[PDB]
């Protein structure tokens, strides 16, 4: 998630234009969003033209 | 999975090395834009002169 | 005969690199992709002019 780049992510889903300008903040926070035996509220395109 | 990887490296990309067996048809005296293959260029419609 | 020259010497400066990675605008926008093609693209543009 980042300027110019690729992959999946990046490509179908949410793609940072090339002339960009901006922060890009992360963190991790898997206290607040997961489960045992998984949590599948999260989903993320895979496919598309 | 019995995994097939080629290379294309492409530091001699002006070569021969294109496959798509396309037969199109070309007509030329036309102001025309394409290319097969790779020369670095391109050329005008209509073959087998000389 | 000077005139000629100069006009032929200033056709033929089109073949030289530029410390780019070709001379030709067409094949160094295919091989290479946009956002890390203009950092190479800006030298030939230089150079040429």
């Amino acid at each position: 998630i980042a300027p110019g780049q690729t992959g999946k992510i990046a490509d179908y889903n949410y793609k940072l234009p090339d002339d960009f300008t901006g922060c890009v903040i992360a963190w991790n926070s898997n206290n607040l969003d997961s489960k045992v035996g998984g949590n599948y509220n999260y989903l993320y395109r895979l496919f598309r033209k | 999975y019995r995994v097939v990887v080629l290379s294309f490296e492409l530091l001699h990309a002006p070569a021969t090395v294109c496959g798509p067996k396309k037969s199109t048809n070309l007509v030329k005296n036309k102001c025309v834009n394409f290319n097969f293959n790779g020369l670095t260029g391109t050329g005008v419609l209509t073959e087998s002169n000389k | 005969n000077q005139n000629a020259q100069a006009l032929n010497t200033l056709v033929k400066q089109l073949s030289s690199n530029f410390g780019a990675i070709s001379s030709v605008l067409n094949d160094i926008l295919s091989r290479l992709d946009p956002p890390e093609a203009e950092v190479q693209i800006d030298r030939l543009i230089t150079g040429r002019l």
